[PDB]
RNA sequence: GCCGCCGUAGCUUAGCUGGUGGAGCGCCGGACUGUUAAUCCGGCGGUCCCCGGUUCGAAUCCGGGCGGCGGCGCCA
RNA sequence: AUAGGAGGGUGCGGCCCGAAAGGAAUGAGCCUCCCCGAAGGAAACCGCGGCGACGCGGGAGUACGAGGGGAGGGGACCGG
RNA sequence: GGGAAACCGACAUGCCCGCAGCCGGGCUUAUGCCCGGUGAGGGGCGGGGUGCGAAAGCGCCCGGAGUCACGGCCGCGAGACCCGAAACCGGUCGAUCUAGCCCGGGGCAGGGUGAAGUCCCUCAACCGAGGGAUGGAGGCCCGCUAGGGGUGCUGAUGUGCAGUUCGCUCCCGUGACCCCGGGCUAGGGGUGAAAGGCCAAUCGAGGCCGGAGAUAGCUGGUUCCCGCCGAAUCAUCCCGCAGGAUGGCCUCCCCGGAGGUAGGCGGUGGGGUAGAGCACUGAUUGGAGGUGCAGGGGGCGAAAGCCCCCGGCCUCCUGUCAAACUCCGAACCCACCGCCGCCGUAGAUGGGGGGAGUAGGGUGGCGGUGUAAGCCGUCCACCGAGAGGGGAACAACCCAGACCGGGGUUAAGGCCCCAAAGUGCCGGCUAAGUGUUACUCCAAAGGGUGUCCCGGGCCUUAGACAGCGGGGAGGUAGGCUUAGAAGCAGCCAUCCUUUAAAGAGUGCGUAACAGCUCACCCGUCGAGGUCCGGGGCCCCGAAAAUGGACGGGGCUCAAGC
RNA sequence: CCGACACAGGUGCCCCUGGGUGAGAAGCCUAAGGCGUGUCGGGGGAAACCCGGCCGAGGGAACUCGGCAAACUGGCCCCG
RNA sequence: CACAGGUCCCAGCUAGCCCGAAAGGGUUUGUACUGGGGCCGACGCCUGCCCAGUGCCGGUAUGUGAAGCCCGGGUACAACCGGGUGAAGCACCGGUAAACGGCGGGGGUAACUAUAACCCUCUUAAGGUAGCGAAAUCCUUGUCGGUUAAAUGCCGACCUGCAUGAAUGGCGUAACGAGGUCCCCGCUGUCCCCGGCCGGGGCCCGGCGAAACCUCUGCCUGGCGCGCAUGCCAGGGACC
RNA sequence: CUCAGGCGGGUCAGGAAUCCGCCGUAGAGUGCAAGGGCAAAAGCCGGCCUGACUGGACCCGUAACAGAGGCGGGUCCAGCCCCGAAAGGGUGGCCUAGCGAACCCCUGUGCCUCCCCGGUGGGGGCCAGGGAUGACAGAAAAGCUACCCUGGGGAUAACAGAGUCGUCUCGGGCGAGAGCCCAUAUCGACCCCGAGGCUUGCUACCUCGCUGUCGGCUCUUCCCAUCCUGGCCCUGCAGCAGGGGCCAAGGGUGGGGGUGUUCACCCAUUAAAGGGGAACGUGAGCUGGGUUUAGACCGUCGUGAGACAGGUCGGAUGCUAUCUACCGGGGGUGUUGGCCGCCUGAGGGGAAGGUGCCCCUAGUACGAGAGGAACAGGGUGCCGCGGCCUCUGGUCUACCG
C-alpha cells in the first residue's frame, strides 16, 4: 500500500462496478455496526465532511478502530451505538514498477499501465456523514473526543466539524 | 565558471610584511668586543665578523629568537600590546653565556 | 514483472470427444513359513488442487486463484 | 586612458564642410503682427453640492489647437 | 457513335423555363426601378442510336466545332534545380612494400656448460667401486659484437626529428636465424607458424580507367523587387507512418445566375451527458420483525420421529452506495420551417478547370491513462505565420490585430523612487518586513486565553470570574478478580439513605487499609460575567546546497492587505 | 640514396688483428685519418615550471589495482 | 598460433584429392616407410557410456522415382491424355562417437537429532564413469583453515558443479617464459614530506620566422530562456 | 399456442421425468460475444415448402461530413415458383462478426472470333462460379555483425542536466499500545499530511558536425536536517556514563587491511574519526585499475555464423592560450599646474588559530561499594598557520683530499 496521493482527489474517475471487470480485490474492513442498535438514543452527533475526497480501505479500518477502542473502553458496549454508514466501492488502480535498475526497466510507460486493483474507496462529498455516533447527553464528551481522532486520518479535512444533529 | 582567488599559484613570496609577537629582550648593551665587567655581558661579536655584516660597534641589542627579515635590512621593534599571561614577564633574565663562535 | 506447463487412491504416475478411473508403491485382513522375510491370495479410499461459468451433466472445456517447473530479466 | 555590450534605428546636441550635381538674395536659418482653424479643449473668477479625494452651472467650445493665407524685419546659408 | 468482337448505326428541333438583350405599360429630375411578352447563349423533359438484353431497366452516346500556331504553368521519362556515400560491375596494372616458394652468395665479439664417442689408474675371481683425462653435441645459456625483435617506462614526442621516432630497460643473437641479388604466385585471386593479417602512406576483398552526372523517401544550398490573397501540420489507403497518392483546407481563371443562411426568437422534431436514485440489469454494507425453506451444530433426544433449537436460503419497514445500471433527467448540441437580421444582381450561392502545401506547440475547459510530469483525444483563444503596449525579463496570460506622416484621446495596467502619473480619500485588517508575485513565479494536515467580528445559551446581590477561609458524609473494604485491588491493575454493576455538600470518586500517593486533594458548597471582596460555535487576518508547522533577494531600493496609521 | 625536408629514421660488403684495457669487433682514453656545418648566436649564477640526471636523515611500500618506476646485487676466484 | 608426439580417414598410379572455359595441369624425377585431408597438441597416467538425433558409409526385394523409348487412346498429322518400363535419389535395413553431439528428474527409509549406504517411480539413446571442483559457483566477502594487527585477495580444503569431465581431450607435470595472480628477504624518495644541486629548455636580446583557428567582446551573480547565459531582466564591480 | 421461476395437491428417501390448479410483463427463448429487437411473437408446436431463384437497377455502408477498391445491405421493377382462403410475404437465417483483388487456372451456359478461303482439331474472348494472398486494398523471402561501413536523427536509447518524486531521505499530526504504577523519559502499530532532491524509476525538454565514463588522485568553494567542539532543555538526570531534544558551519571530522569500487566490511587509534551538492565537482590536471573496441580462453546458449551488464588475461589518453578568469610583475593616464618624502584608514580578507592531555583540585562532592566530577590556577602535546638557519639534519658541479 503507497502512500495516499491518489485518495484526495474525485478529479480521478469511475472503475466501481466489481462485476465487470475481471479481477477485484477483497475488503479490509468487516465491522461497521458495533454496540446497541440505534433504537435506544436519542441524540445524534455526526460528523461531517467539507472536502471531496476518495477515502481508502485501509483509513477505514484504522479510524474506525482507534475511535470505537475508545469508547468501547471506556463507556462500554452497553451504551453507545456507532456506525461508519460508507462501503468504500471505487477501485483503484497501480502501474508496475520497483527497483531493478541497471538495464532493466521497471517501468515502463505502457504496454498495460492499466490497473491491477489495490484496493477500494468510498467517495465522501460535500455535507455527508463520515460517522454517525448516537448517544445520550451523558455520553457526550467521548463521543466528540472520538470525531477529533478521526478526522485527521481523514484525507483532506474537516471544516464543518462535529456536529449536533441534534436528533430530529 | 570562474578562478577563486584561493587556489595555489605562482607568484611573490617574501618580501612581505609580518608583525611576529613577543620576543624576549636578552639583552642591552653597548660596543662590543670587550667590556670590563663581567656579568650582565662580557661582550659580544665573533671574530671576523659575521657572514654580510661590517663591524659591529655602536649601541646594540639581542632578541630572543627569529627576527624577520633579511641581513642587512632595516627592522624596527614595536613593544607588545600586550604580552602572555599565563606565561609573566621578569625582568632582567639571567644571561648564563654567550657564544663566541662565527656563524661560518 | 513477463511467456509456457502441472496437481489424479497415503506417494508417484497413466488418462479424459465433457457421461470414464487405473497401474507400481505404501497400508490392511487371510495364507505359506517353525517364526519371518521374500512369496502368495482379498481389499479399499480419488469432491481427479481452490473457486467461478457453460451444459441436461465438467475429473475433462473456458475465467479467476494457490503452490510447485522451465525460458527473458537485456544491446542499453 | 570612469566607465556597458548583436556593434544599430529613430530623434536631438557638439565639433567638422559644403564650389560643383539642389532650393534660396526675385530672400536661408531666424524675428514679429493678424486672420482662418479638424479632432480636441483649460484657468482665474463666481454660485451650489459632495464626510473627502473632488464635482456641476457660467466663463465657454472661449484661450488654445494640427493645417492653410497675407504683411512686415533681418541678411547667408539650409537641407544634406 | 456504341460494342470485347460479330456487327449495328442517331434530334440541321417536339415540349417547357429563363440570363443577356429586344419589345410594351407604369414610375423617379435623371440614371435607375416594378410588372408582361419575345427569348440566341444556357437550363430541364420527351423521342432517338447502340450495348446488356425473352422483357424490362440502366451503361455510353445524340439538334456541326475543330484543327493548326505561339508563349507559359504543371505531370512523367530521361542526370531532370544544384551538390553531396558507402557500393556494384566490367576491362585493365602492381610482389622495387610486403608474404611465402625457389637459385645462387654473404653475415654473426667473447665467454660458459659439457652429452655420445675414446682412454688410463687403483681396488675385486667376477660383479662392479673411486679418480682423472680426452672429445666435443645443443631449434643451448650468458651477451646492449654486428644484426633481428620491441617488454615496461603507459616515460620523452604527440601542429613530432619521425604520417609510427627517441633513450633507458628488455627478448634473440649458429639458428625453425639474419641478409643481397635473380626469379615465381594477382584481386573472391594469392599468401597466411591463421591476426580477417599482408598483397607499394589504399585491405572483413588493392589500385586505375570506364559504366557514371548510379541512386538515396536522406543532410546542405537554391540567387531582383513590389502589390494582393493567404494555409494545413487532418483524414483514408499504402512492406506504410522521416514518404507517396487522394480528399478537407488554401489560392488562381472561367462558367451559369437568384438566392445564400455564420447570428437570435418561435414552432415541429432528435438525445440519456450533469445531476439524481431504487424502477430494471444488478453488484454490495448492517442490525430488528416474519419464522415461508433447501441443512452444518445440540437437546426430552425410544431416534430423518412428535418439539424447539443455532451459520444460513428469501419477504417486510428500514441500511451503504454502485464508468461499462436506469423510474427519471437538465443546461447544452443538432435536423427543418417561418420570421427578423445579414449577405447578393459591381454576380453571391453553386459548377468546371490550373497550382500547392499530409513533424505541430500550446493555456484553459471536458476528459481517457498514469502517484506525477507526460502520453493520447476533443473544443479552445493563440503561437506557427502577427508587430505594438503591459505582466521585471519571458513563443503562446492580458490589451491589441499594424499602409505613410501629423495632431489627439483612451485600453491593458499603473500613480513612493528608479520610471509617466496620488507621500489619494473613507473604513477596517496587520506587527509577520506577513506582503509589496492573477504570471511560468501563488506549500499542507494539525494547531495558538494572537487579534478583529458576527450566533444562540447560560447567567447577574436568587452576583465563582478568578482569588480566598472552611469543604471533602453513610451502606461499603462494593463485589469479583486476586497476595491485596480496601475510590486509585483491570471488569462490571454504578445503585440506595441523609443534606452546606457527597463521584460505588480527579490526580498524587502503597503494588494493594492510610495520608494530601478535587469536583461541591455556604461564603467574604461586591461585578458584568463564564460558555460553546462560525468568519477574516496574522502566528507555528516551514531545513539546502557559488548570491540571498517582492524587478530592485526600501516600505510598517504604508509605498502593505 | 630513399623518406616532399641537408628528416635523430632506415639499406649490402669490406677495414672486425691500431695502442692502452680487459674474456672482448665491449666501455673509456688515446694513435693514423676525419671533423668542430650531427650548422643560429648571446645574455640572466638562470626565480617558478618541464626534461635528462645527482644526493637525501629517521623510518623501510605506510604509496598504488599492482614494489610500476626506481633501487639493490654485480666482474672474478674459492667454498658450498 | 606453430610444434615434436598421438589418432581417424581416402587412394592400387589408367588411383585418390585438388586446378583449369578448354586443351590440359599440380602432387610427380612422387607410388602405401607414399602422399593427400582433418582432429588433438611434448612427456606421465588415461581416454567410460550412447547410433535416439545430425552426419557419413554400405546395401536395398518392395513402394516410389524423370526424360527417352513402348503400348493404349486422341489427332486425316501434331499438341494431348493414360499405363508399363522407372536409373541415381527417397522411404527401408545395418554399421559407425580419438564423426557432430548427449551423458535425467522426484518422493520414502538406519540404535538418537542428522544424513541416507537403502528402496520405489518415469522421460528420451544412454544416465557423468577415471578425474577434477566455490574453478581463467550465480547467490557470495559460502564455510573452515593458513596468511595479514587488520586481507570482498591468494593459497589449501570441503564441494550439494546456478551453468565440470575425458583426442569439441581429462588429470597431472620436470624443464622453460619481456605471460596472469600471491608471499618473503634484502633494498630502495613510491610514501610520511619534501629540499638542494646539475646540464638542456623556460625568460630577455640580436637575426630568422610558421600553425591550429578566427561574428564580436572589460565581467560577475541570480532570475529567465531549447529547461547547463558575458550580451535579455534586476544588482554589483569596472580607468587603459 | 405462451414462458423462466415460485405456490398448493400428486409420486419419491429426496429428486427427476411425468400430472392438476394458481401466481407470474419477460427473470425464458431466439446457434454462438455483447448490445439492441420481440409475448394473441421473430419465441413454442405442426403442416407445407425450398426465393440461400434469374435479370437488371437505385441507394447506403465500406471510406460520416469528403476522393476510396473488394465486399455487404435496404429498396424497386421484369421473369419463374412457393406458401397462404386472402390480403399479403419471400432480394436466406430478427439485427449488428463469420472479410478476399489484378493476373492465372479449372467449371458452366449461350454467343463472337483464330491473319486469301472452306472443313476438322486445338486455341483466344465476352459472362458467372470456384481454387490464395489471416502481415487480412494481395511482394514469392532465414540469421550474425564488438570487423563494420553509410545517410541521417536528440523527431529516439546509454551518460549528465532540467521536469517529476512511485522509491529514496528527512520531517509533522493522531495516538492503539509497552515502559514498575505512568501514551508522550523512552519505545511506538494502524492511518494520515508535508519538505527535499542525496538513491532508484518515470520523462524525452536539451545534446548524437564528439557538453569525454567511473573510481582514484590532487585542488578549492558551499549546504545543515550537526559526528566533535561551545552554549543549552528533559530524563526512568546519584556519580562517572547515556537516551532523547534545541542553538550553532568558526574550526575539526584522520591512518591503514581487502575490493576497480563511489557504498560497505574490518583493525588499531581518536574529541569525533557526520552526511550531501559543485559537467553522479575535478581527463585543453594526473592516473587509467574497472565499464563498453578490435587478440584469447572457459561456462551456457545456438545447426551454424555467432552471442553474453556470465567469469577472465591484454588492450593509446592529442593541442604552442585569440578572448576571458585569477596570481603575481611592469608602463602610463584621471584625482583640475607639477614634484620629493611621511601618514590616514573607507573598504576588502582571515581560522591563525583549532583541539586534546596532564597536575593541582581530589581519591574530594555523590555513592552501600565499585566507582568518581566541577569552578579555578599551571605545565605540555598535536593539527593548522607564519618567520627563521644560529643548533642540529639535508645539500652544497666554491673548495680540499
Amino acid at each position: 500500500l503507497r502512500p495516499a496521493k491518489i485518495d484526495r482527489y474525485v478529479d480521478k474517475p469511475a472503475y466501481t462496478r466489481r462485476e465487470y471487470i475481471r479481477g477485484a480485490p477483497g475488503p479490509k474492513i468487516t465491522i461497521f455496526d458495533m454496540g446497541n442498535p440505534a433504537g435506544d438514543f436519542e441524540f445524534e452527533v455526526s460528523l461531517h465532511t467539507a472536502e471531496p475526497v476518495q477515502i481508502r480501505q485501509n483509513a477505514l479500518e484504522a479510524a474506525r478502530q482507534q475511535v470505537n477502542r475508545y469508547l468501547q473502553k471506556n463507556v462500554g458496549r452497553s451504551n453507545y451505538h456507532f456506525k461508519i454508514r460508507v462501503y468504500p466501492f471505487q477501485v483503484l488502480r497501480e502501474n508496475p514498477m520497483a527497483t531493478g535498475r541497471k538495464a532493466d526497466r521497471y517501468g515502463n510507460g505502457m504496454r498495460r499501465p492499466f490497473g491491477k486493483p489495490i484496493g477500494l474507496a468510498a467517495r465522501l462529498k460535500k455535507d455527508q456523514k463520515i460517522l454517525s455516533i448516537r448517544v445520550n447527553r451523558q455520553h457526550l464528551k467521548f463521543a466528540i473526543e472520538g470525531a477529533r481522532r478521526a478526522a485527521m486520518k481523514f484525507p483532506c479535512k474537516c471544516y464543518y466539524r462535529i456536529y449536533d444533529k441534534e436528533g430530529n | 565558471a570562474r578562478v577563486m582567488w584561493t587556489v595555489p599559484m605562482a607568484g611573490q613570496m617574501g618580501f612581505h610584511h609580518r608583525t611576529e609577537l613577543n620576543k624576549r629582550l636578552i639583552a642591552i648593551g653597548e660596543n662590543g668586543k670587550l667590556k670590563l665587567d663581567e656579568n650582565t655581558e662580557i661582550e659580544i661579536t665573533p671574530k671576523g665578523g659575521f657572514p654580510h655584516y661590517g663591524i659591529v660597534r655602536s649601541d646594540f641589542m639581542m632578541i630572543a629568537g627569529s627576527v624577520p627579515g633579511a641581513i642587512k635590512r632595516i627592522i624596527r621593534v614595536r613593544p607588545a600590546i600586550r604580552p602572555p599571561k599565563k606565561k609573566p614577564p621578569v625582568q632582567r633574565p639571567q644571561i648564563t653565556y654567550v657564544s663566541v663562535e662565527s656563524k661560518q
